[PDB]
């Protein structure tokens, strides 16, 4: 029941820098009789299984880059990133395989922080079909921006929302908008607007329309 | 060249029972000793069971008794049988193969099959097409589908970039899930663009063609 501990919780890096990962352990994964540390590192690109990065706490798994090195021993281990690319935007984890149960850490999210980008919006009325079942829901779409720190919007009695995790390609984010409603209450008003407020957007960015039925 | 494919996940009500199936090709199957790992909704990874080159099984305490791990070298398949599911057990299930002709290290990994345990009812999804001079965008909406997951593709998957599919969102047992796609104005409706969607185990498979909203009132 060995307890793994990864720190810190979040992070922020930029392409080229160095990265230090910290696995604390509740016991020694080092066994006097083969001088071996029973420890391994993982990278799990979002939406995928993890991959075995590092094992015996130091040995690179084959096809692991050189820009990855594993060090440390016994109870306090460390993952080395020489040059952070963005193909490395993910989480990272450590496990032990000394005894059962096999144990993982709390992981560490490196949120890349590259450049403030400009959020592309797009606003979408309910469909000529959705109305026909009962219900309706405008949608607006923020796409290809940094930072993840931008909220958005006048009666707001019940919406939903959804973020992407950072694009592994352009270091962006993107947002959904489930502006759900009653069908007939959607006619009780005419003028329909979403609006953004970024870090580079003092004067916000808007997309709007009128109910195409007046 | 080492492939691990899970099978048979999905939904059970509590106290239910699921037999998962991991199907391996591309190596001497009996030579390695395999395992299973699950990933909590809170994204936290948990070891589950392991089965030695010689059928010595090994389970994490939380599942002892319920879950039985079992390998058939003949057909290169591994099973996790999961009886008496607790609400905890809702997670993503990966088999793993051994690193080498050695212990249970998680060398290789299947893609993961999901096990959702509510009591709730299997419901197929609706599809509602988002239709609206540089570049236009159009989207596809899936209001109300359970259990999770579903697969959204654009033009039977031919559409690569410009998609930003969003994580589902459960509210009141129905997952809501959007997706965005962008092409030059010169492209749509010049060339037909369809939302393709599958929901497993409702055994439904839907395609809703994106068409323009036309002016027709009365």
């Amino acid at each position: 029941d060995i307890v793994m501990s990864q720190s810190p919780s979040s992070l922020a890096v930029s392409v080229g820098e160095k990265v230090t990962m910290s696995c604390k352990s509740s016991q020694s994964l080092l066994y006097r009789g083969n001088q071996m540390n029973y420890l391994a590192w993982y990278q799990q690109k979002p939406g995928q299984s993890p991959k075995l990065l590092i094992y015996w706490a130091s040995t690179r798994e084959s096809g692991v880059p050189d820009r990855f090195t594993g060090s440390g021993s016994g109870t306090e281990f460390t993952l080395t990133i020489s040059s952070v690319k963005a193909e490395d935007l993910t989480v990272y984890y450590c496990q032990q395989y000394y005894t059962y149960p096999r144990t993982f850490g709390g992981g560490t999210k490196l949120e890349i922080k590259r450049a403030d980008a400009a959020p592309t919006v797009s606003i979408f009325p309910p469909s000529s079909e959705q109305l026909t079942s009962g219900g309706a829901s405008v949608v607006c779409f923020l796409n290809n921006f940094y930072p993840k720190d931008i909220n958005v919007k006048e009666r707001q009695n019940g919406v939903l929302n959804s973020w992407t995790d950072q694009d592994s390609k352009d270091s962006t984010y993107s947002m959904s908008s489930t502006l759900t409603l009653t069908k007939d209450e959607y006619e009780r008003h005419n003028s329909y607007t979403c609006e953004a407020t970024h870090k580079t957007s003092t004067s916000p960015i808007v997309k709007s329309f009128n109910r195409g039925e007046c | 060249e080492v492939q691990l494919q899970e099978s048979g996940g999905g939904l059970v009500k509590p106290g239910g029972s699921l037999k998962l199936s991991c199907a391996a090709s591309g190596f001497t199957f009996s030579t390695y000793a395999m395992s299973w790992v699950r990933q909590t909704p809170e994204k936290r990874l948990e070891w589950v069971a392991s089965i030695s080159t010689g059928d010595n099984t090994y389970y994490t305490d939380s599942v002892r008794g319920r879950f039985t791990i079992s390998r058939d070298n003949a057909r290169n398949i591994l099973y996790l049988q999961m009886s008496s599911l607790r609400s905890e057990d809702t997670a993503m299930y990966f088999c793993t193969r051994g690193r080498g002709d050695r212990g249970d290290l998680f060398g290789y990994w299947g893609q993961g099959t999901l096990v959702t345990v509510s009591s709730a009812k299997t419901t197929a999804p609706s599809v509602y097409p988002l239709a609206p001079g540089s570049s236009v965008t159009l989207g596809c909406l899936v209001k109300g589908y359970f259990p999770e997951p579903v697969t959204l593709t654009w033009n039977s998957g031919s559409l690569s970039s410009g998609v930003h599919t969003f994580p589902a969102v459960l509210q009141s047992d129905l997952y809501t899930l959007s997706s965005s796609v962008t092409v030059t104005s010169s492209t749509w409706p010049s060339q037909s663009i369809t939302c393709n969607v599958a929901h497993p185990a409702s055994s439904t498979k839907v395609d809703k063609k994106i068409e323009p909203r036309g002016p027709t009132i009365k």
